[PDB]
């Protein structure tokens, strides 16, 4: 996996234009908001588990039909699954709000989720809507702590619905 | 998305965009402010919509399903009702049908025939959602709405 | 980005733990019969199955009051049991019949713990209510469903870290009710002392595990910086099933110490095959084994280092699928990522097979999970978490086909995260035939399997290799192509025919057998052989007389009995819809939108239409008109690369010196 | 083919819910830059050709490619470079109308490696065109519209490494 | 892996008779090469590093596989293909000694191609570095032993494509 | 083979033939003549010792399956014989026990014991077949012949 | 025109129009006041923008057909730009190229080649004309009409 | 070449080549050495052709990119002008324009328009070359190159 900074210095000698203003320009704009990523995963961090537990519990609200018998959140088994997985999907998200990349996202948490999820049977509708709120959760969370230009934050968890839902249209 | 529509058509010939996909792109982000309140106004009614439009389609259309006693098969037709409700605000959105024509047009006659529900019923489900929508809109508000609605009944014929 | 795909294995993993399925899996994990005892515990629990149907029915009688009375000892200033909902039966579903034709109208017509309070009803709220009732039912719901399972595991599994999932302020009166349940369920026999322990027995258990305040997750840590750590919850663990781990010991009988070793041979060789293969030196091995000179991990490091292993899983194979089965002989799991693929490759280029076991076997991944005494065992879903990158080729890894297929599963995939979709059809690479003169050669599924399935969507167009063939006039267009093998200007054309007989001898580009023979040649790849032409002589007569057109020639050649069994009565239906495209359109199909659009031809009318929807298309038209016989126009990729296999004349390599004197250093004494 | 609209409207509706205050927002940045896109669309096919030609002459001209035994001699072998240019101009240009990428990746890169590997089209020197005519359309329609073209540009660049 | 000795046992075994004496003409013409086998064996021991550094010099210097972007950049791709090499030369090797191309079916080409194609290797080029080797071999060890090497380089060639 | 058996370790060691392998190579490939003598040898009296060896391991072992009066398990027998005079000869011809090992070694305790055939039986039949092999071979041939034939009896012991 | 292209769209998918092709439609038809003062103004120009563009056109190429002492090609390279400047006006009330291209593009090649016309040399004068009848409209106008020049210039290159 | 023409005539009707395709085959082998003869003449005179040829094309069209007082484009056309001699060598050589075509004349208009050198201009410089071509040749010989030019010329117009 790669970070920012390290993508742009490889296609730096990659695309044989080196070190030019455009380049310059995206760097100079990334390290600005690098505080600020830092500060989002302190905050994501902190806040994990609350994260994580209001996220599952809104979308057992939204789909109370998961919990119920013959759901696939039915049984603590299941139950416990669910939260090990929005864990994972938050720690991988703030991964790359951290990193500036997607890359982590591609090699870690994408890579054969697909496969993963179509032989458990793991709906994708759900996954996605839970992202979702914890997406929410976190813009909340942020916006509590005083963060103003967070539109990076969304960057990741959009990404990931994207990767993982199916094509409608 | 009439965008896509416009892209496919130009790249059906090889070519940049013709003035006429400019013209017709320019006008729909023109008019993009105006697809987004028709779509809100959709999504925030959408439970009055289906709530008047099944009372009128229970009283012109009785003999129906969702009008069997059957409490998860009436549930199952306002859960569809509001589902066609989202996809035309989608189209609304996307200015095309694509999104309607997509999720929930292509293969409608086999899914519902499959599940055994006449389809003039659904016809007449339709059009009382139609009439219920179109009260909550101006007329060029509803002008798109009425052309998707219509587009739904003549795909279920 | 991530569109390869390492397939999706069809997984069922264990919910809870029944005493038939603990004792099979115990036996089938050790790869023999059933022992005296096991069949014993089989029997003794079915004869006792009558009883725990008895138990567990006279607990379903009585479900309302028990519940009833757990509620009543914990809930006040309402009715408890009016949020119990009972499960719906779902009545009139599509093809019950329950509705006849279109007429839906006439189908109808122990004291309580210190300072512990209540819960009042009113202001405990509906939804909460409804939770706790729900709860309780479900509770002696999974208490009937362990009495009759033989086993309290379906219990242990889904209440252990169920404390904080139910809200921690009522964890005690959750225990209360439960209590108050017990008693009313001890109050149904009285007069048993077996079935009492039994019921009693289960709501300790269950009891006894709620009570566990926040199990830990069991933490996978990554080995190395290239691969993930994970976390599994223990109720995972807990109902999945159980491996049998073998610990040598040197104070252990002979007979344990063989056992052990059974399982060594087991893990290392996927199956006790010493004795099949003669494999004597295993002897001595085992004595210094048994005499505790050496280690399981020492034993094993020698074996992999054996003829034996050498024989079975490296001649075979590949390095790439040799290094990725020792992976599972060695660490039990398949490779997680392809950095880890690459240390393992360098190792073996290095030093070869013996350095590729000492690099698995001192790895301290093996000391972690295997240590020096322990059996090495297969790992996987249910043992610990599993990651998802790795996720289609471990499964079939651990699966006993794994060594029957040759192509790498692990290097491959893992190489294919990384790039854009692949140059193949959308429905995989078994559906893209050689693009050969004549034959639809395909491959097999099941013989010398490597399909990579890549998610390809509705809209993928692929990118094909113009031929350059075709008449002047029909191109300029797309002249830029060129293939070899290509016929460019020779296409066959026939212009229309327009009271007197004709001249004896009248000359066109290719006589009439000759034309004829082209376009059997085209339509069918080659010339058939000498009665085969017999059905479609009068349509031959019908071309020869201006009475049809060449695409109706065409067509009628495609619709022939003759075309149907060599393409399509014994191929997999959208390989067959490929292959007449390619030989009619004279192309591959461009995505799944044309291939969507002929599968649902051929299932809704057929073969006959497929051919019709093909001939009739507006590109046929465009391309071959009605005076044509097709051509190809479109190679792949790899079937263009087949046909050059010749690249001596780029090899070309890559005068006055540029300095004077060379090499000499300044000031030279 | 998706667009931002259909990108957004796929996501919620894999949800089953309507377009929430965020996608909506995402929606009315896409109907802001609209303007912007159809006058770039518009500059780029005025001067298609011209960004072709100086493509060209910057990156491959008067160089090993264009001479005897490299990718870009005889007549057929140039002409289809250029025509590779332009078709990676042009689908630049509808993925920049689209505001997404979605139809570079199912039209442009799918099979692209294996193609140009088959037919030993140098992969480097297709990069560096692609790099150069970045350049080129930043330098003709502006720095805004030039990074929004550039955007796609460097995911057709990415996508051929 | 079995050799030509192996072969012709394995031909005359599925019959289950003996050899006839056309499979024992071609044994000891087999027993008869074995001695120009071997010192084509010696020779190529001797030289495999530099046959595969003039390999790679009239093969794939100074195309685009070594600029950035093509497959051989960065230190760590080129090692690979060099290495990739020693693995033909020494397994062309193995199969000229064993008289047949089994062992390169065996342990190279099943599935090499399918690899090969998801990292991203071209096969033509790396095809045309086989035939360049094919030639070093033959300007090394002479124009007999360098057919007989010919043999199995054109075997790996054709097994690749 | 041998061949493949030097080139095996070479494999599996990631390093060209050692010149001690080389020598190996070069010294049994100057042997192939009287290696396909001797198999000519063996195959050309494949019947009179099959016949021979017969005769004496069922003078020693009369209680056996081949003489049992079943014509069948007789014939079965003595094509199991030549069989294995057959497995040896190739093993002359290859310099080494893989051929036999590969055809007739793998698996022939499973396989006999399947059949219900005592394998000390087949071992005393070997014996008796190395006996008559010897008989009519020279002294300096009979050492890979006799090997194999115990390499086949030490097999099924 | 567009509404034709509409109309046999519909027809290739045997369909009514579906709501982007009325949307298409509409947004055609309200801009008929726009496209027909367009085609005034073009037509009512025809002569000047023929004079100024054939003024510019050979100042910039001295050694053409039209400029070689010949009256009659002189007059038929003014007619021919007035007759190009007519088909951009019927192609401007169309909405569509497809008279331009119908009446004065397929085969224009063939056409000028056969007259021995330099079709670089009409390119520059339709580069002219365009320069000239561009000076007339206003920004929102002159869309199409460049589009349409840049159509004709295109075919003839 | 020839020769392939001839064998994929034959392939297309899947027949050995017939006996009149034998006869040309062994016609043009056996007048393989005027066509070596006339190669040499045309790569030995190359230069003075080239030269000539562009002071001949320069006298009819000096205002060209060649002629601009830019160095580097005047000995780019004159290599130019010097490859396609090679090329009609090559043709000559071969019996047939299929060198020709494949190497210079497939394409050809798209590249040089993207070097935005006018057609009009290489269609000269390719008359003036061809005169000089064949001013150095006897009619006999001349015959097929000034096919070929033709042919160059025509790939061009
Ligand atoms: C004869 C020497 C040996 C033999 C041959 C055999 N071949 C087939 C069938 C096919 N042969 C081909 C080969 C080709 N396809 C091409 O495009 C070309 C180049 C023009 C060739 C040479 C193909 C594709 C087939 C498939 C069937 C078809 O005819 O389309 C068979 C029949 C096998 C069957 O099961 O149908 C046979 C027997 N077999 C021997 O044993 C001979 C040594
Ligand atoms: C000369 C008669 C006319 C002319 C020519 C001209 N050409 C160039 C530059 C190039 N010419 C070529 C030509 C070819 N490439 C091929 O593969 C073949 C077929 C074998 C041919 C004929 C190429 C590739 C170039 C590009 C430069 C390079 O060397 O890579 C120029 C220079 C243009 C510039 O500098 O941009 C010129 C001037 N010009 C005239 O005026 C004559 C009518
Ligand atoms: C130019 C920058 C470089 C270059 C290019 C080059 N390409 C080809 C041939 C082909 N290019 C394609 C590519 C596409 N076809 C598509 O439909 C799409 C998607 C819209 C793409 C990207 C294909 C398919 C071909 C094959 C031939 C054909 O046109 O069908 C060539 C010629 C190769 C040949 O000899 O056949 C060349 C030279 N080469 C360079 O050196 C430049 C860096
Ligand atoms: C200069 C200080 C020293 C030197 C250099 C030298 N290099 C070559 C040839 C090549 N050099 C490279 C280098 C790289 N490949 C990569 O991927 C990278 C990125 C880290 C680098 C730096 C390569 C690939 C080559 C091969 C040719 C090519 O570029 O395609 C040569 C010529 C060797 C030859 O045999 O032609 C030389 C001379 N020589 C010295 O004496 C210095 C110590
Ligand atoms: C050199 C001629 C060409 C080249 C090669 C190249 N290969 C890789 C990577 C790998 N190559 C292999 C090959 C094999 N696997 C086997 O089992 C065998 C049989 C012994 C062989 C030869 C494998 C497994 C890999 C992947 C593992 C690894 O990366 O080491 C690379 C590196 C690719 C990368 O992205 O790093 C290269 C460069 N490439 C060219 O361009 C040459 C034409
Ligand atoms: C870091 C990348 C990564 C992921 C994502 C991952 C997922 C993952 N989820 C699993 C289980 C599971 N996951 C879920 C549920 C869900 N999962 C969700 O992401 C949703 C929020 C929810 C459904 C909407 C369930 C129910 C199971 C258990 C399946 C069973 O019943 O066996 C399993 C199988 C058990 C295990 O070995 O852990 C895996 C591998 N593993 C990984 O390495």
């Amino acid at each position: 996996m790669q970070d920012k900074l390290t993508s742009v210095a490889k296609n730096c000698d990659l695309t044989g234009s080196s070190l030019n203003r455009e380049v310059v320009e995206t760097l100079k704009e990334f390290l600005a908001d690098g505080e600020k990523r830092v500060q989002v995963a302190g905050v994501i961090g902190s806040n994990a588990a609350e994260i994580v537990k209001t996220a599952v519990s809104l979308l057992f609200q939204e789909y109370p039909e998961l919990v119920s018998p013959g759901g696939n959140a039915y049984t603590t088994r299941r139950y416990n699954m669910y939260v090990r997985d929005m864990n994972y999907f938050l720690r991988y998200c703030s991964y790359a709000i951290v990193a500036g990349d997607a890359s982590v996202l591609d090699e870690r948490l994408l890579a054969g989720l697909r496969d993963t999820f179509n032989s458990l049977g793991i709906p994708l509708g759900p996954t996605a809507r839970s992202i979702q709120l914890m997406k929410n959760i976190v813009k909340e969370k942020l916006v509590t702590a005083g963060m103003t230009n967070i539109t990076f934050v969304d960057e990741p968890f959009d990404y990931v619905v994207r990767e993982i839902s199916e094509t409608e249209i | 998305s009439i965008v896509t529509e416009l892209i496919l058509n130009a790249d059906s010939e090889s070519r940049y965009p013709a003035p006429k996909e400019i013209q017709v792109y320019q006008n729909f982000v023109k008019t993009g402010e105006q697809r987004i309140r028709i779509a809100k106004i959709l999504a925030e009614n959408e439970q009055r919509i289906v709530q008047n439009g099944s009372a009128r389609f229970w009283e012109r259309v009785p003999n129906t399903p969702s009008n069997s006693g059957n409490e998860r098969k009436t549930a199952s037709c306002q859960r569809d009702q509001g589902w066609y409700i989202r996809l035309i605000a989608y189209s609304v959105l996307a200015g095309s049908e694509k999104p309607l024509e997509e999720i929930g047009t292509i293969g409608i006659k086999e899914m519902y025939n499959n599940l055994e529900i006449p389809l003039r019923n659904i016809v007449e489900c339709m059009r009382c959602l139609k009439e219920e929508a179109l009260s909550l809109m101006s007329e060029e508000d509803a002008l798109e709405v009425s052309a998707y609605f219509d587009y739904v009944m003549r795909s279920l014929s | 980005s991530v569109k390869a795909s390492g397939g999706s294995p069809v997984t069922q993993p264990q919910r809870y733990h029944t005493v038939p399925v603990a004792v099979i899996s115990h036996a089938v994990q050790q790869d023999r019969c059933l022992k005296n005892t096991e069949l014993q515990e089989l029997a003794d629990f079915f004869s006792s199955g009558v009883k725990l149907l008895e138990i567990a029915n006279t607990l379903t009688q009585h479900a309302d009051e028990i519940v009833l009375a757990g509620a009543n000892r914990i809930f006040v200033g309402g009715s408890p049991m009016a949020y119990l909902e009972k499960p719906k039966e779902k009545i009139g579903l599509p093809g019950s019949g329950y509705y006849v034709g279109e007429d839906f109208l006439t189908a109808a017509r122990d004291p309580l713990p210190g300072g512990f309070r209540f819960i009042n009803v009113s202001r405990y709220g509906a939804v909460r209510m409804k939770r706790s009732m729900r709860d309780l039912a479900w509770f002696l719901r999974y208490i009937t469903y362990a009495i009759v399972a033989g086993d309290g595991s379906i219990l242990s599994a889904n209440v252990r870290g169920l404390r904080g999932v139910i809200p921690e302020d009522v964890t005690e009166a959750t225990i209360v009710a439960l209590r108050a349940m017990r008693r009313q369920s001890l109050d149904y026999f009285l007069e048993d002392a077996e079935a009492t322990q039994l019921v009693k027995g289960y709501f300790d258990l269950l009891i006894a595990e709620y009570l566990t305040d926040k199990p830990s997750n069991q933490v996978r840590i990554g080995v190395s910086n290239d691969q993930q750590g994970l976390q599994l919850p223990q109720s995972y663990s807990m109902s999945a099933e159980v491996r049998p781990k073998f610990v040598f010991k040197q104070a252990a009988t002979l007979t344990q110490k063989q056992e052990a070793i059974a399982a060594i041979y087991r893990h290392v060789f996927e199956r006790d095959v010493t004795d099949t293969y003669g494999f004597t030196q295993k002897a001595e091995l085992e004595s210094q084994l048994i005499g505790g000179n050496i280690s399981v991990k020492e034993f094993v490091r020698r074996l992999g280092k054996s003829r034996l292993y050498r024989r079975l899983f490296y001649e075979p194979f590949t390095i790439s699928r040799a290094i990725e089965l020792a992976a599972r002989h060695f660490l039990g799991r398949g490779l997680s990522s392809r950095e880890e693929f690459q240390t393992y490759f360098d190792v073996m280029t290095k030093g070869g097979l013996p350095a590729l076991v000492d690099a698995f076997v001192d790895s301290a991944e093996y000391s972690d999970y295997f240590g020096e005494e322990t059996v090495p065992y297969l790992r996987g879903l249910g043992q610990e978490a599993q990651e998802c990158r790795n996720w289609g080729p471990q499964l079939d890894l651990f699966k006993y086909s794994a060594p029957v297929r040759k192509v790498p599963q692990f290097i491959t995939l893992f190489g294919s995260y990384q790039k854009p979709l692949p140059e193949q059809h959308p429905y995989g690479c078994g559906n893209d035939p050689l693009e050969i003169q004549f034959g639809a050669i395909f491959p097999q599924e099941t013989r010398n399997p490597h399909p990579q399935p890549a998610f390809f969507n509705k809209d993928t167009r692929r990118i094909l290799i113009g031929s350059g063939a075709g008449s002047p006039d029909k191109l300029n267009g797309n002249a830029l192509g060129k293939v070899p093998g290509s016929l460019g200007t020779r296409v066959l054309k026939l212009e229309p025919l327009h009271g007197h007989q004709s001249p004896s001898v009248n000359l066109l580009h290719h006589s009439s057998p000759a034309f004829i023979e082209g376009a059997y040649r085209q339509v069918f790849g080659r010339s058939l052989y000498e009665g085969q032409r017999q059905p479609l002589s009068s349509t031959e007569s019908k071309l020869l007389g201006g009475e049809i057109s060449v695409r109706e020639f065409v067509r009628q050649l495609a619709k022939s009995k003759v075309f149907r069994s060599l393409y399509w009565d014994s191929l997999y239906v959208t390989k067959a819809i490929e292959y007449i495209h390619r030989r009619l359109m004279g192309r591959p199909t461009y995505g799944r939108q044309e291939m969507n659009r002929y599968y649902d031809i051929c299932a809704t009318r057929g073969f006959y239409a497929l051919i019709d929807a093909i001939i009739d298309s507006p590109e046929y038209l465009e391309c071959f008109g009605e005076n044509t016989v097709p051509y190809e126009r479109y190679v792949t990729a790899r079937g263009y690369l087949m046909r050059s296999p010749r690249h001596e004349n780029q090899l070309r390599r890559e005068t006055v010196p540029d300095k004077y004197n060379p090499r000499k250093a300044n000031w030279a004494a | 083919m998706q667009d931002a609209i259909t990108a957004l409207i796929n996501s919620s509706d894999v949800q089953g819910r309507y377009l929430d205050p965020s996608s909506l927002d995402k929606l009315q940045n896409y109907f802001q830059s609209g303007d912007m896109r159809a006058k770039t669309a518009i500059a780029v096919s005025a001067n298609a050709k011209n960004i072709v030609t100086k493509t060209v002459a910057k990156s491959l001209l008067y160089t090993d490619i264009t001479a005897p035994g490299g990718n870009m001699y005889t007549c057929r072998r140039y002409a289809a470079c250029v025509r590779d240019l332009d078709y990676f101009l042009r689908y630049a240009t509808y993925a920049m109308l689209a505001g997404d990428t979605s139809i570079l990746d199912e039209r442009i890169l799918n099979g692209l490696r294996e193609t140009y590997n088959s037919l030993g089209v140098p992969i480097g020197a297709t990069i560096r065109s692609v790099q150069a005519m970045k350049e080129v359309v930043t330098s003709l329609v502006g720095a805004d519209a030039g990074r929004e073209m550039g955007v796609y540009f460097d995911h057709i660049a990415a996508g051929l490494s």
